[PDB]
């Protein structure tokens, strides 16, 4: 049950809201604690793995630019 | 008895080589008009290979260049 996506921020946020609606001891704060937990948990098991997301979109674009070419190219040879 | 029976695997063979040189002759015009004919269709294939050399070479200059 181990992704890191928006849905399980979404879930924290809602868990939050329900905790602070139901406010001793608490079996809704006992539940977001366990959330809180396996999102501590999903972050530890983050891996950094970062290159830069503005020279990721530059190379899409030049990328494309090549695969462009390709196809003009060979399309250009077979003519 | 091995000598008497190559004696009989011994094909009888006229003495005379006049069917044979005839033989020679005609294989030998053979050879020399299908060299002919593999003459002619010779300098015609290297003519055809320069030509689709030099296209080759226009594609391999510029592929590189336009691509790198």
């Amino acid at each position: 049950a181990e992704l890191l996506s928006q849905q399980d921020f979404s879930i924290l946020q809602s868990r939050l809201l329900e905790f602070l609606a139901s406010q001793t001891a608490s079996k809704e704060l006992t539940l977001l604690r366990q959330g809180i937990r396996q999102l501590k948990e999903k972050v530890s098991k983050m891996e950094p793995e970062e290159m830069t997301v503005k020279e990721k979109k530059s190379i899409i674009e030049i990328l494309k630019a090549r695969i462009a070419l390709k196809k003009a190219f060979l399309k250009m040879a077979l003519s | 008895m091995q000598i008497d029976t190559l004696i009989n695997q011994l094909p009888g063979i006229s003495t005379a080589p006049k069917h044979q040189l005839e033989k020679i002759k005609k294989l030998q015009n053979s050879i020399e008009e299908k060299q002919l004919e593999r003459k002619s269709l010779e300098s015609e294939n290297e003519d055809l290979k320069l030509q689709l050399a030099k296209r080759i070479e226009t594609f391999g200059r510029l592929s590189c260049v336009l691509f790198q």
